[PDB]
């Protein structure tokens, strides 16, 4: 046989160290395709290992990734099931569904909007993507890869799966935020519809998980150097809806995230707004408010 | 041919016939394969070239800060094999004296020998979040694995890590940080590098970096095994000016155990009894292999080399990291 | 009073970022605040917390991010190859690997002891 | 009265007692740490590691030993 | 906060200087709490004089 | 005159100089000055009486 549906074949087995010494090899020709197609498979067969290992070799996730060969990656019904059917059945009706309906990227993106909620207006439902998936139902690859993959990880609840995109990826703490947000309202919905107990607890579970994994995080940050720490929670991300790490944490509700000392000292600083005087507060700035030759006396920051 | 090629793939000057032509593949390598993707910038330099202009390239054109030390990693070019635990003692001792000291590892770089100890000992040190350690190597270009891949003015060129297991070529490390290839013209033949990498180290050293806290740039090298080679080059360092401490890194047998036999018994240099000088020339001859018409000349060259014992520091394994014996080196060779 | 505090913190975003997007004067006063906010956007259209950040900054921000993940999970290996639990686990294997390997080292011992013998006579 | 001024001589009784108080606590409380479950887990566990190399040696050099042994006896 | 703990182990009177330590340490800790600094500035501090202590 | 010793002979021995002193409470007539036999001995009880 040749090597690419060998591969196939340990990809069932799940041998996968077998298959990073053996398949993989000096000169062993992959013929050019057959290599990202495995990688699909790979995704929706939750073999995280296998795809840890292919990237290894190089898949060049940038790449790969494709708005169809993505959008298989959501109606892929192998691998183990989800929650999203019904997720996107709320979003269908509520804006207005056959089982054979094949999902959308812009049909996933409007029920993005509706868990994370509030604003998190995705890029999915900007204007400048449904033009794109117009015109066709490196442009068509989206730009930051490893965070279409969370979303998705998250959304078809598969765990081990998703915290490996995470690690490997960019905006690191705000990928953490977003991915509890999405979970904690999956498991809303999960005792919306009230249905097992099981998907209700496992993605509630997860949004704790996903949860600290942005509180120390921040945490070991604020170790490095304060400043730059700071830059990053209140670092405006385009990808993210063009908000901050704090409004997605507050969102999402992580009163840790808030309480945690960094965040702190950056809300008390706003609420100096631009004056330094702390000290005996209350009772100065009302007699500042009074007595306007009195603020002539209250230091200033330069 | 002489040059080792094919016959019909042509297109010093002693039965090479050599012309002097200007250089044209540089630029950067993106690794793919090997786990991790690392940027690695190469250029191909003539081994007979002034180690000034490479000075200005590496600190000018390559955006590289001058170093604190310089561990050098000469040692066996054919591939072998250690103790587990003393290969990561070994690689944590170095990584941390390369992030306590900012040093520049001047490791061979082809995929063979203490090269793949090195690049294991940076896989210890992920290194992802202070990579500027200059692992600049120095190997050969005629003996690196697809030649052709690495052609390119200014071209972020892919070099997988395929390493076929015939092929007398031999890939590069995948988790070095830079590369100089010695380009001499000819192909699969050693000898390229050496005298480059003798001169531009020594040029290092001719620099008195700005501390200059002992004297110069102090350059400490490392032996791990070896050829008789490797009792030649300490022979090098042991009497060098000025005198180049070495870590004969132990544990490992061929030459550093030859050479720390010889250090644990040697007392004032020449002050070796006969007695285990004759079981030192049985084990030179019969477990090193080097024939005795020649293991008398390596009695010569190893009490030439006690002559400066002090220098030359051991180390053992049983905690108790290399880094101990490198900074140690560092401070008895700085004056 | 278990929680209290945090809480509390949680609170604090709500406030200081409301009052902050307000206008200047009192309520009874607000009125001319607007006419001053209304003024501003018809002279200049008729006629906090988001540092909008450069790229280099960015790149720097970036870097942070991938400095920052790494150590992070350093340490849950450490934590974990420190942990009373797995320390006791690695202790077992080792011990089992010494189990057979000294059960190795004493039977074959008992061949050269068996050559000892068999030397002296037969020299 | 709960202020009795010192002679000095007694003072320096005082400061010495106070000393070997200092120094039996510090010394306790190496004893609390150096018989604490959790250091000792760790001291067995280094030290196994370190035994299950050099046993790991001597089985290699058992095998040298025992070739070298038959061929000895192949010289007999 | 280490120099501190050497300095209290080596030289007499510890019990003095262990005390005064105390009342210093929890004494700058309510005042950059009334400066309102870091609180991990002032749980440090606070935590300092606990030990001490 | 000052000399040296095996490790493992002055550890034992050292260890059990020191421990005769913790049971009998005995008085250790010496030399007094750190050379030889009593700079070993005053290692000796630097190596477990300082520890008890």
């Amino acid at each position: 046989a040749s090597a690419p549906d060998q591969l196939s074949l340990a990809l069932a087995w799940n041998r996968v160290d077998i298959a990073r010494s053996q398949i993989f090899i000096y000169g062993q020709q992959w013929p050019v395709g057959s290599l990202e197609q495995a990688m699909l498979d790979a995704l929706v067969l939750d073999r995280v290992d296998f795809v840890k290992l292919l990237i290894e070799n190089g898949v060049s996730m940038h790449r790969f990734l494709t708005i169809s060969r993505l959008e298989e990656l959501y109606n892929t019904r192998h691998g183990p099931s989800n929650t999203l059917y019904h997720l996107v059945r709320d979003v269908k009706k509520r804006e207005y569904l056959p089982p054979d309906y094949r999902i959308s990227l812009i049909d996933i993106g409007l029920v993005i909007e509706y868990l994370m909620g509030g604003a998190y207006r995705c890029n999915y439902t900007r204007k400048r993507f449904r033009t794109l998936y117009h015109n066709l139902f490196e442009i068509n690859h989206f730009p930051f890869p490893f965070h279409e993959l969370m979303v998705w990880a998250v959304l078809m609840k598969r765990q081990k799966m998703a915290l490996f995109f995470w690690q490997h990826g960019e905006e690191a703490m705000a990928k953490a935020l977003v991915a509890c947000k999405l979970c904690k309202a999956m498991a809303h919905e999960a005792s919306e519809n009230d249905m097992v107990d099981d998907i209700s607890q496992e993605l509630n579970h997860n949004s704790r998980d996903f949860g600290q994994l942005a509180v120390e995080l921040l945490d070991q940050s604020y170790k490095q150097d304060e400043q730059l720490a700071m830059k990053l929670l209140t670092y405006e991300l385009k990808n993210w809806s063009n908000a901050t790490c704090l409004q997605l944490a507050v969102a999402a509700k992580h009163r840790d995230f808030i309480a945690h000392t960094c965040s702190q000292m950056l809300l008390t600083d706003m609420w100096m707004g631009r004056l330094r005087m702390r000290k005996n507060s209350g009772l100065k700035v009302i007699l500042g408010i009074l007595l306007p030759p009195s603020i002539l006396s209250l230091e200033f920051k330069n | 041919c002489c040059c080792g090629r094919l016959i019909g793939q042509h297109v010093w000057s002693i039965s090479k016939h050599t012309q002097l032509s200007p250089t044209d593949a540089f630029g950067t390598i993106e690794f793919q394969g090997g786990g991790h993707s690392n940027k690695a910038m190469y250029v191909r330099v003539s081994f007979d070239t002034k180690p000034d202009l490479l000075l200005h390239l590496m600190t000018k054109e390559w955006q590289l800060e001058l170093p604190k030390l310089l561990i050098s990693v000469h040692g066996g070019l054919q591939n072998f094999e250690l103790q587990p635990k003393l290969k990561q003692v070994f690689g944590k001792g170095l990584i941390k004296a390369a992030m306590t000291t900012g040093a520049w590892i001047f490791t061979g770089g082809v995929n063979t020998g203490v090269i793949r100890h090195v690049g294991d000992a940076l896989k210890d040190h992920a290194s992802k979040s202070r990579g500027k350690i200059c692992t600049i190597g120095i190997a050969p270009w005629g003996i690196v694995e697809n030649q052709e891949d690495l052609i390119g003015r200014d071209v972020v060129r892919p070099y997988q890590t395929m390493s076929n297991p015939m092929s007398k070529l031999t890939v590069l490390n995948s988790m070095h940080s830079h590369f100089i290839l010695a380009d001499n013209g000819t192909t699969g033949k050693y000898g390229a590098e050496v005298k480059l990498r003798r001169q531009l180290e020594k040029h290092i050293s001719l620099q008195k970096i700005n501390t200059r806290i002992g004297q110069g740039v102090p350059v400490v090298a490392l032996i791990v095994e070896g050829g008789p080679n490797v009792i030649s080059i300490v022979l090098e360092y042991l009497r060098d000016t000025p005198p180049v401490p070495v870590v004969v890194c132990d544990g490992s047998g061929r030459a550093s155990d030859i050479l720390a036999f010889g250090h644990k018994y040697s007392e004032e240099g020449g002050l070796i009894n006969e007695s285990l000088r004759d079981q030192l020339l049985v084990t030179i001859q019969k477990t090193f292999t080097y024939t005795r018409t020649q293991a008398q000349h390596l009695f010569i060259i190893l009490m030439e080399c006690m002559k400066k014992k002090e220098l030359i520091t051991v180390f053992r394994m049983g905690h108790q990291d290399i880094d101990l014996a490198i900074l140690t080196a560092l401070l008895k060779g700085a004056n | 009073k278990s929680i209290s505090n945090q809480v509390w913190k949680f609170q604090r975003y709500q406030l200081i970022m409301t009052f902050h997007e307000r206008p200047v004067l009192p309520p009874p006063l607000i009125i001319f605040s607007h006419m001053t906010m209304i003024f501003q956007h018809l002279c200049c259209r008729w006629r906090g917390l988001k540092l909008f950040i450069t790229d280099d900054e960015l790149k720097k921000v970036h870097d942070f991010e991938e400095q920052c993940i790494e150590e992070y999970f350093r340490e849950k290996d450490d934590r974990f190859n420190s942990s009373n639990d797995e320390r006791i686990r690695v202790t077992s294997e080792r011990v089992e690997n010494m189990s057979m390997r000294l059960e190795e080292v004493n039977e074959r011992e008992h061949s050269m002891k068996a050559s000892l013998q068999t030397v002296d006579i037969r020299l």
